[PDB]
């Protein structure tokens, strides 16, 4: 009821569970790819594997 | 009715490539 005390009011819940695996990513964060480089010493990031 | 399974029923335990190695 709209008059309820704070503990007895309704609350919405969302739980976000992450399928974090060494497998093909399909949800990814806002990020831009570079071109690929080979046969040279580079810093790198593949899907979050820095 | 019955049969012996011998060495059936093993599977790839995780999605990681490994080679020339013994793993537990
Ligand atoms: C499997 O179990 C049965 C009794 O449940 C037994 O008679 C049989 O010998 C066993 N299977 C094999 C392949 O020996």
């Amino acid at each position: 009821q709209p008059t309820n005390g704070v503990g007895y009011q309704p609350y919405r819940v969302v739980v976000l569970s992450f399928e974090l695996l060494h497998a093909p990513a399909t949800v990814c964060g806002p990020k831009k790819s570079t071109n690929l480089v080979k046969n040279k010493c580079v810093n790198f990031n593949f899907n979050g594997l820095t | 009715a019955y049969t012996n399974s011998f060495t059936r029923g093993v599977y790839y335990p995780d999605k990681v490539f490994r080679s020339s190695v013994l793993h537990s």
